[PDB]
């Protein structure tokens, strides 16, 4: 039952689970932690509109 | 006007036919029903060469079609345009040679040729002035070659003024259909060199190879050699049937390119062959069509000029162009590679020029080479035929229906003497 | 001589797909059957071997 | 064009019986006679809406012919197309060829005579027997006989079943095959051997049937002459009919005996597990486990050949592996002849049987090639006839049947006379 | 005018990548390679012309091959979004890869491959007409980039020589490192790469690392922003050759100002001002302080110091908005400073040039339009300071002959290498002696 259930596939390469997403989870990530996706730039609060 | 009688023999003759019938009604722009759908007028005043006129506008193809095996007309009428070819065109007999010139040249010529005889007398003298004939066949084949070759022989007694083209496809070692291709081929040039005006070789390996090198295809099936045999046979043409800047008819160009009556044995290639990938790569330039139209790799013979002289050429333009760049172009490419060429005769490459290029193209060319090296394929065919004669393979099929082995004889003594004339003038 | 040039493949054909020999001028060939809606191989000579 | 099939003997109706069943089921024809214009070579469309074969079978013994007249083809075969004698000609030449052929002979060619006559565009006859019996070996070298008297120009493509070597199933055979192969000689203008340890050993290694019966040997022959008549039955982009045989693969009108061959025989799983293309077949048809006669044509040198193509097949690929296979030296051809090769291709690929054990193939090759090594086989059915000739075994029973010693004496001599010529042409 | 451009390697042809890409954008041409549909191009479209050669009707084919003997990153060319650009006669492939090997790539798959590209590099020829000279890009670090780069380089030299070679290769960094055995695959690159090319510009990677970290404030550049800024120094290069300037200079003028030397030619790059769109709303931008920013090594391309070396030569690449008085004004505020050094051996050690253009960067981000910018091209003696750095560590593991087996068993022998070495020693020597 075991092996043929096969845990370790799961547990190894969690396909059930969602991906990484994240979507607005990852923007308080970044400001809490500075852990940014790779090709982006720091973003400041400059409000464009005012300039 | 000036009239061309087509004329087509053996199962190669009849395919290759369809495709060529298919491609001229497609630059006169007539429908596969028969009626005319172009657009411009220019196209209606020189249809009287390939086309008569009906009923209402019904162009029919003056063309007659030869074979002994039905399947080739089945094939010729499940295509498109396979329904404008008059019926009684469709003159065949039932039995079936089989690669056998003797069946092919002394029985069932025997009783087909006369009916043919009737129905290309009716189609000659159905129109006034003749250009002349040109025939499309094989010579591995039998119903092809020896129906072909005997057609040729009494057609040019009857009519000893008129021109005449041969499109005769020939054999390679390495693309090798039949067994007995030498013993046909062999005979069939013999008999062309003393009846044919002159011929264009083709060849399967040099088709083969422009297929996968030149234009890439995975499948380069039957459909597609015809096609660019087909284009050549139509860029031969293209001058009475449309006007131009300098016009070349084919008896220009046989006095152009055949220096001695022996001499007629022509190599052929075609522009511009370039893979649908690369069609944006290049430019459409006069240099850009001759780098391509001289080049070895672009000859449908398998035979390299480059192991050889050529004697004289002659190059067919069609489409708008300038005529200043086209004979600076010849004379270039004639000067550079000057060993190459023949020493005693000066201005070797004749040019033509007419002004319209073939449907969906915007500039072409038609190449004619009469060069020397010729004489390794027909060497390449004499040893075959020399392994062959040495004791008598094959033969009794051959020798017990009428023919002796004088034939053979003979047919290689004047192969052997036309490859020497071809060596002594290298 | 000049048209013999080569030695021929003693190799499988994939599909258009897999990047093995030919693949790119048979992809632009089935683009172009895809574009008109046939098939590859039914396709006009013309089509298939003329500008 | 027609081509009206001949079966003589015990195996030439079984055979007959396997063939017909795949013309059926290639032109969808049911076995009660009619359809639910390429099926008229072989099925005439009599009245309306039925076709009867053109064709006939016949033997001394009525056991196996009315079994097929109460088979499952009751309503398909002609009531008298079937021929049948009383009585067996049981192994023996003579009694074959004088004592019953001069009663069945007669009804036999007066009944195709007015199969021709329905015929209009004949292309030959095509014959089937076996030469190890006396109802194939004696009246069908009887029948050949008249048939070359007749019409004589009109081919005849002769299949032939020799006996093989070491499998052997009866005793007079070497006899039997020695005086049919001098009549065979100078009447068959070509001729294609059928061994049947070469069969076994095809379906034991390819086929990996391990307990194969004669059926699946007529299925698989019925397959090779489906694969070599395509050509006039449908149309292909090179089709060559029955009169290339003639000319391609004859080059001496004493040298007409050719082994076959066939590729893919594949059972049902191989078919998915291969990638099938037309280099392999091409290779796969020319070593010795796909021949159809036990013979090495290593030791011989091959002289002409000629591939049927069926299915999917252009001719760019078969070109270039025939081109591999003249630059390949492992298989020699002989020095009088360059370019030995003849193709064919048609388009529709080979149907399969219900029940049978070849799958659904997209492309076959079936190759027929002349050699040397049947100048090999010839010699060493003559060794072990010598054998039993020296002590006058048998001898009696051809005797009391009408015969005597010449025809023995003559028959050696000319398969001596065909031995020294296939090693002088060989060499 | 026209200059060809040839790509070997893995680095080489994604720089090309980059670098296409912002060519298409600089002559606002779409990624199939016909003109904008909307916009009339007009007869003399001289400008696309040193790059693009205009075949028939609206379409451009550019001047360049890239070539590499793994045909992975090369498909993915074929199969990404410029596939109508190329078209597929250019992009040479080979079979199999070189594997970091000198050895392998200069000799045994060189053999077969770089005659297909030397005829290909003839047509090329034959299609251009005013041919300013080639400019190469390879990597010295790998094996084709380094391998069979330097043969392409001598062959080319033994079909044209007299014509300018600029090659554009990317160094090892000191400390940052992909591979091991670069430094022998380095070191076999210059002992050709020192008498072939003509004109020889240094690339580093930590630097641009160091630039993308603290002026671009990209915490974790990946290569597409490295390539994307070396595509905008190259640019910047050839802008001159591009477009009309108020002060023009063509590639033969680095030749004769940048070289006082036939085996000094290594160019230590630099640009200005690399900025992001929220610095450059805060900060003026005028000449003085880019023509200061050109000098830092904090803005420099490849990471060594110019405060221990001497300068030999500078020159200096405006785009956009530049007058010449202040450039003048600024290259004299240089010239009186003491915190950098000349040689003793040139009182004008400037090159100055202004063209109208100014830059122009992806529109999707990373790089705020100026109104002008700077790149400089300087020569040094900190570039020998490298080559020593490199060969110190070439010799540590020469020295017990590690890796060597790899190279012998391909066919090579250990001549080659100890030649190398002093050929190196000897570059040494000579960078000290010219400097003193
Ligand atoms: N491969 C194969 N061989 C067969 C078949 N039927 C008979 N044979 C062979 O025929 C050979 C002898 O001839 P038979 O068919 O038995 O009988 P016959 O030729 O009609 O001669 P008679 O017995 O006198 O009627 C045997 O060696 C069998 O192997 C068959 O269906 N398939
Ligand atoms: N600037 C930049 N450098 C790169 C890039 N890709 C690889 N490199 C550099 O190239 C060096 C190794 O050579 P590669 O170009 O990757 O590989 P190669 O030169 O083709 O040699 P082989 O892998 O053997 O074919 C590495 O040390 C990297 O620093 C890139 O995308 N941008
Ligand atoms: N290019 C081309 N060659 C063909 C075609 N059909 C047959 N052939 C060639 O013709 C040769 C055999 O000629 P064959 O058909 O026997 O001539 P026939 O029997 O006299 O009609 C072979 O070598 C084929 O390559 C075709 O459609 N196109
Ligand atoms: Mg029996
Ligand atoms: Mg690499």
């Amino acid at each position: 039952g075991k092996d043929l259930s096969r845990q370790a596939a799961a547990v190894i390469f969690p396909t059930d689970r969602p991906a990484e997403e994240d979507a607005a989870t990852r923007a308080m990530y970044t400001r809490s932690h500075q852990d940014f996706q790779p090709g982006e730039q720091r973003r400041r609060d400059y409000n464009w509109d005012a300039a | 006007m000036r009239e061309i009688v087509h004329i087509q023999g053996g199962q190669c003759g009849n395919q290759i036919g369809a495709k060529f019938w298919e491609v001229v009604s497609d630059e006169h722009g007539i429908d596969p029903t028969g009626t005319y759908h172009g657009d411009s007028d220019l196209q209606l005043e020189r249809i009287n060469v390939y086309f008569n006129e009906a009923t209402g506008g019904r162009y029919v193809p003056r063309a007659i079609l030869m074979d002994l095996e039905p399947g080739t007309m089945d094939s010729v009428r499940s295509g498109p345009y396979g329904q404008i070819f008059r019926p009684d065109n469709f003159v065949f007999g039932q039995t079936g040679a089989g690669n056998n010139w003797a069946k092919g040249h002394y029985t069932e010529g025997a009783e087909l040729i006369d009916s043919v005889l009737d129905v290309v007398r009716k189609e000659a003298e159905s129109c006034d002035c003749l250009q002349g004939f040109q025939v499309c066949h094989s010579l591995g084949g039998g119903t092809g070659s020896g129906m072909g070759t005997l057609l040729i022989s009494k057609i040019r007694e009857e009519y000893p003024d008129r021109m005449m083209l041969t499109f005769s496809v020939v054999p390679s070692p390495k693309v090798s259909d039949t067994v007995v291709e030498p013993y046909n081929a062999t005979l069939s040039v013999h008999q062309l060199v003393e009846n044919a005006d002159e011929c264009m070789v083709l060849d399967n390996e040099a088709l083969y190879d422009i297929c996968f090198r030149t234009l890439k295809l995975t499948t380069p099936t039957f459909g597609d050699l015809n096609h660019l045999i087909s284009a050549v046979m139509s860029g031969i043409t293209c001058c009475l049937r449309f006007p131009g800047q300098l016009n070349a008819d084919l008896r220009k160009l046989a006095v152009n390119l055949i220096p001695f009556p022996r001499l007629h044995f022509f190599m052929v290639g075609f522009t511009p062959l370039t893979s649908r990938g690369s069609q944006q790569y290049r430019a459409l330039t006069v240099p850009e069509l001759t780098q391509q139209m001289w080049d070895a790799k672009n000859m449908m013979c398998a035979a390299d000029p480059r192991h050889g002289r050529y004697l004289t050429a002659s190059a067919l333009f069609r489409g708008r162009m300038s005529t200043k760049e086209v004979d600076e172009q010849m004379l270039n490419v004639q000067n550079k590679n000057s060993s190459y060429f023949v020493e005693w005769i000066p201005n070797n490459v004749k040019s033509s020029v007419c002004d319209i290029p073939p449907k969906g193209l915007k500039m072409s060319a038609t190449f004619i080479g009469n060069s020397t090296a010729i004489q390794e394929m027909f060497k390449r065919v004499s040893e075959q035929f020399t392994a062959m004669f040495r004791r008598k393979a094959f033969l009794h099929w051959y020798t017990g229906e009428g023919m002796d082995e004088m034939e053979f004889t003979e047919a290689e003594s004047n192969m052997n003497d036309l490859v020497s004339e071809y060596q002594q003038y290298q | 001589y000049a048209h013999n040039d080569g030695a021929p493949d003693i190799s499988q054909a994939f599909q258009n797909t897999v990047l093995v020999k030919n693949w790119y001028e048979d992809r632009f060939q089935s683009q172009v059957a895809s574009a008109t809606g046939r098939t590859l191989r039914e396709l006009p000579t013309h089509e298939r071997v003329v500008h | 064009r027609e081509v009206i099939s001949i079966h003589i003997g015990q195996a030439g109706i079984q055979v007959g019986n396997a063939c017909w069943e795949l013309y059926c089921l290639e032109h969808g024809i049911q076995p009660d006679g009619q359809m639910p214009d390429a099926f008229n070579t072989f099925f005439s469309e009599t009245g309306a809406g039925k076709h009867v074969p053109r064709c006939i079978f016949l033997d001394l013994e009525p056991t196996v012919v009315d079994e097929v007249r109460t088979g499952t083809y009751r309503q398909l075969f002609h009531p008298e197309q079937l021929i049948s004698g009383k009585e067996d000609a049981a192994n023996n030449f003579a009694r074959g060829h004088y004592t019953i052929g001069k009663e069945i002979v007669d009804l036999a060619l007066d009944r195709i005579r007015k199969l021709a006559d329905n015929c209009t565009g004949l292309q030959g006859f095509l014959v089937f027997n076996a030469v190890g019996g006396g109802t194939g070996s004696g009246l069908g070298s009887l029948l050949l006989e008249r048939l070359s008297v007749d019409y004589g120009k009109k081919s005849k493509l002769g299949f032939t079943v020799y006996p093989s070597p070491q499998v052997s199933t009866a005793v007079v055979e070497p006899y039997n095959s020695v005086l049919s192969t001098h009549s065979l000689l100078e009447h068959t203008d070509v001729a294609v051997m059928l061994d049947n340890e070469a069969i076994y050993d095809i379906c034991r290694r390819s086929l990996d049937i391990e307990r194969p019966t004669y059926t699946n040997l007529n299925r698989l022959i019925a397959q090779v002459i489906s694969s070599l008549t395509a050509s006039l039955r449908f149309d292909g982009a090179l089709n060559v009919d029955i009169t290339e045989f003639q000319t391609n693969l004859v080059p001496y009108p004493r040298i007409h005996f050719m082994l076959s061959s066939y590729a893919p025989i594949i059972s049902a799983e191989k078919a998915y597990h291969e990638q099938l293309s037309v280099a392999e077949i091409t290779n796969a048809a020319f070593e010795p486990a796909s021949m159809m006669v036990k013979c090495d044509p290593r030791h011989g040198k091959y002289m002409a050949c000629c591939l049927m193509y069926r299915g999917d097949v252009v001719p760019k690929d078969v070109n270039a592996s025939v081109a591999t296979i003249k630059t390949k030296r492992t298989i020699q051809f002989v020095d009088w002849c360059p370019t030995g090769f003849k193709c064919g291709i048609n388009y529709q690929p080979p149907t399969v049987v219900p029940g049978g054990d070849l799958a659904k193939v997209q492309r076959a090759v079936c190759m027929i090639s002349n050699s040397t090594a049947i100048g090999e086989i010839f010699s060493r059915l003559d060794h072990k006839f010598d054998l039993m000739y020296a002590k006058r075994a048998f001898v009696h029973w051809y005797v009391g049947e009408g015969m005597e010693e010449g025809e023995f004496s003559e028959a050696r001599e000319d398969l001596a006379a065909l031995e020294k010529d296939f090693e002088e042409v060989g060499a």
